[PDB]
């Protein structure tokens, strides 16, 4: 387990944290992220009470934070800004399961960065998602 | 192919920016940023869809050379030039 | 204010609720709400807690349920699932903001229908979206 | 907003400042407050009908008068005691804009009145008292 | 006087809830009422991180709350809607606290009522307030 | 999960199951929890390290059991007294395999053994005792 | 003795702490903590969401905590990871109860601990514990 | 007193509103909410005020003729002869 | 055996009840239900190891018989008589 | 005039500090501090309203005497004898 | 134009289901959901986009028409034949 | 008395790792953790039940030799006899 790695690394706190470890990290090319999902969370009461389904936007943002983290690890210091995500939602997703987020990188600018996700729930494929990251670390 | 890649291109600011194909090659030469309601991020996508269309990988330094319709085009044929 | 309206309209209750008020409405075309921006709210400590700006894919959220209250009011009963975002972040947003989340219809299918959304911070433009959104109401 | 964060006292699920606008230093202070449904107590208060309870008014007065004090005076206000008058609703979508005029600032204690508004009609009235420790 | 009879007669639910137990209870006199405070509130890590000391603010909503427990007893079958407060805060409360409020009527109208409740730790008074209610 | 959410006596801050794999009707069964960061009490209990309070794998296999109850007998389980052993700890992004087994089960109390597992590494082992009530 | 001094010497934060005061501190021998309970606490409406009854996994967290507290005042410069809890559950708790702790020492090994404890509402037993500490 | 009376009530009105106590005293024939803005917390205040320093009695459906200065005058007339 | 029924039965419940075997021995005499401080799932415990050691089955009504350490051997007595 | 400077002082302080106006005048002779039930921000109450209402300023060091009716009388006396 | 439309059809589906157009236009008679990796959403996404590539708005109950390359593409130019 | 400390330890570890009491009974000559897979807290259980049953007192560094059944029982004579 490397999650407390991922602490330090993603700076996001609960309740927006959404990697939990780092299955591999190929550095300039690839990562593969695991989201364990339980009904255990917020946004699940939150979002359509009657019925428990992840909203697809939170998938979105675990791509970003696994994106992040390849940024983070594999580029000195600077910050990464979410400039465009183009989405497909293929499936739902459903308390119980194990999200994989799988990110290669296309380009890397300077100023720039453009990546290619897809998360998975065993051999589906529930979202596609293509990426793009700017630089805005004044000082 | 000058004719297919500029009426392409002309089609690409024109998409990007979602505006009309005669507005922008109206406008051939006035810069992106100060008029043509465009910042860094649209350029992001004129590179990338370019790119992509006319199948090349551009050294993007290049980003100096993109600050109109003109700079565009102009900056594409340099690098179909490489091609 | 109609504010106790979109609590029954919108099902998604408190902390994934993205609409305050529905400034105007215009049946089958168009939809206007707001959301008032405060840091008295998780993601802001939760994303990135050193500063305070806003996730995308919230302001996305946001737009996808001035969506499907457009819907609600103006097309017998379903359910409407996000099929696909388009998304392009043009600034951030801030605490004290007032977004303005604008739904343009573009198709309407039986089955499935095609949004174009802007999120407006005054005159500023913040994010622009093409959301399309399924039926998959079983009964 | 970032030094509205360190400048108050309180941190995320207590915060009712949002920005500051204007600030004549030592003598009054003009703060905005988003009001937006996605705020715990509009659930536990009252379910049936979402109303902001007009004591985070109170609070959120409070909180500008210290952001006025810190700002006006180069060290701890503790809210000595409240006299407040509350004339209409605030519900959620609206935005209040909270002004702290002060009246007596002496060494060891000090007086604000507060007006709380929702566009130009005064929602809250108060009238606020602090003491002052290292 | 239950906690479970406050459920229904107090509609005030949990992130907002600032009562716990009804000691006594005068019919259209008096009232007094027990919240126990808690270093596991949310307010306390909200308010003034390092030290933990509850706001005055919610020792009001407390008293405010009793207050309207007080009003639903009798003149049941009309929200109460807190118009005045006019308060003191004498000392500090902290996390193990016991505060015991006691509200007082004054006087009640048709569509008023008036209230004097103080707030002690033990017999100790640590908040008072004059309390006023529209309807 | 739909069925677990009304079969559970618990909502959302204080669920610890996410669903059901086998239920042996009047024998056993088995459920599996995901153990993610984004949970409250990772935060609460020890910030430098998150690790979960094995406490709440004890509330989960106790939350298993009421779900084989529930289910093999057509009404109120207060657990009565526990006995657990901690083999390992249980960090983020585990799953949980949490496997009752009942005992005893009379008409007014019942017994079970609980397990708990990672893969194939027991990390906590219980006996429970749960007392019936209308 | 302060629940600031609490702070540090417990590392247990805003929502996962339970223990308010101390109100004994034998050294080495014994210790009794003060967790007060109320009805505004998350696992309330989480557990069974109709009556308000305090989870007894959470009295034994509480115990616990209390015995963290007693081994950190003299064997101060070692995590003390629960290892083993056996456990009754006699009465239910409700708020407005105070709960008090009383932790015993039973052994103290380089590395193992053991401990009994009792939780009660007054003086009347609603929780036994056998707890065991690794280190 | 008449003076008493006259002075004391207008001193009330002058304290909850704020307006210099000539300013109020003269624009009595006008109503209190139409042209005065006065709440239902205002009156009840002044009403409660009233029954401080004139240690004095009120049943408030008299409220519904509380709509101007010299209306209280007269119900307040009324009740310190009530006794 | 009767010597040892009491073995088993006395070394069980000294293994639950936690108190010392030689008071035990003593307090054959000593009542379950208010002198031993007892659960009645402590009684399910000591019939469950009954039930599991002695390789034979007990029903329910049992529960209600079970009352003192003389009374308790007595009842588990009695089903090994029939159990 | 020093009767009527306690009409200002005795009416401002019957209005704050919520006793009868006649044990006033029996309890000029009554103690802030322990005996009146006060505050010192409730002497900040007082002394900023005769600050406001007599129309000339005091500064604080005046804090530390406010003891008494009579005392706190004599020093807003003294006060208005500079003040 | 039906082999402009026809091998932009072609390269429609090889950009929507990201496949090679060589691939596809291998394709032309069998069916999109069995074997062609596409589902009721990327028939939207056909749908969608060549509504704005041809200018057409394709009445979509005629989403009964699409079923492989050659079903789509039969539809078009049905759609086309409404032009 | 040999039978009875052998019989009693076999006894302890048959309850804390619960495997019929030959099988433990044989398998004395290896290692508790990497053939018996016995934890800090199984080795625990067993000293405390050992310390209970026995009353005997044990000092833990004892428990670095106790990584084997027939060791545990040496350790535990040397101890019955350390009085
Ligand atoms: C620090 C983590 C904060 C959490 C989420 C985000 O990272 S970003 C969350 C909010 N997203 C945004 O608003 C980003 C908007 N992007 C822009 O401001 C512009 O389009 C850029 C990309 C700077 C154009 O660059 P050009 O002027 O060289
Ligand atoms: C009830 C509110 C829940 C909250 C958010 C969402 O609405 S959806 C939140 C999660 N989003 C999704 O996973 C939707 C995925 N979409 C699909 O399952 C398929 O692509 C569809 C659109 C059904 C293809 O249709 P075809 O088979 O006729
Ligand atoms: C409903 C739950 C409440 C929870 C917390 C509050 O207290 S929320 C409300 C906080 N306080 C208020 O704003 C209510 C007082 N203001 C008013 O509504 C007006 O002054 C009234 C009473 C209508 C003047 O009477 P008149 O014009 O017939
Ligand atoms: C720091 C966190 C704040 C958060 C919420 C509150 O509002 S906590 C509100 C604190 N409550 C208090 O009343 C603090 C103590 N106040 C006093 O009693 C006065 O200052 C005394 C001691 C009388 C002075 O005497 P005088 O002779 O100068
Ligand atoms: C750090 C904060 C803790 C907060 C809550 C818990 O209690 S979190 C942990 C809950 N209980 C556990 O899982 C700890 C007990 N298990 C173990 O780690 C092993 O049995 C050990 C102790 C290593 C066996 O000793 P030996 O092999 O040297
Ligand atoms: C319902 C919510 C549950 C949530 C958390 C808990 O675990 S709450 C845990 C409740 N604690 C209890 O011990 C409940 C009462 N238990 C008992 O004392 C026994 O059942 C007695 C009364 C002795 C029976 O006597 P025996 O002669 O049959």
């Amino acid at each position: 387990v490397n999650f407390e790695e991922v602490r330090e690394l993603v700076p996001q706190k609960y309740p927006f944290l959404f990697i939990d470890k780092v299955i591999e990290l190929q550095k300039e090319s690839r990562i593969v992220c695991l989201k364990n999902i339980s009904g255990n969370e917020p946004f699940f009461a939150g979002h359509f009470p009657d019925f428990a389904i992840m909203p697809g936007v939170l998938i979105v943002e675990a791509l970003a934070q696994a994106s992040i983290i390849l940024f983070k690890k594999s580029f000195k210091d600077k910050v990464f800004l979410l400039a465009s995500a183009n989405v497909r939602f293929s499936k739902p997703v459903f308390p119980g399961d194990q999200l994989i987020l799988e990110i290669d990188i296309e380009k890397v600018i300077s100023s720039a960065a453009i990546v290619k996700g897809v998360a998975k729930v065993g051999d589906k494929v529930v979202t596609k998602a293509t990426l793009s990251f700017g630089v805005a670390n004044k000082d | 192919p000058v004719e297919n890649l500029e009426k392409e291109i002309t089609a690409i600011v024109a998409e990007v920016t979602e505006l009309d194909e005669n507005e922008i090659w109206e406008k051939r030469d006035a810069d992106f940023f100060k008029d043509l309601e465009i910042d860094s991020l649209l350029a992001l996508e004129i590179l990338a869809l370019i790119e992509k269309k006319f199948k090349v990988q551009i050294p993007e330094e290049k980003l100096v050379d993109i600050t109109s319709l003109n700079a565009t085009i102009e900056m594409t044929r340099s690098t179909l030039e490489g091609k």
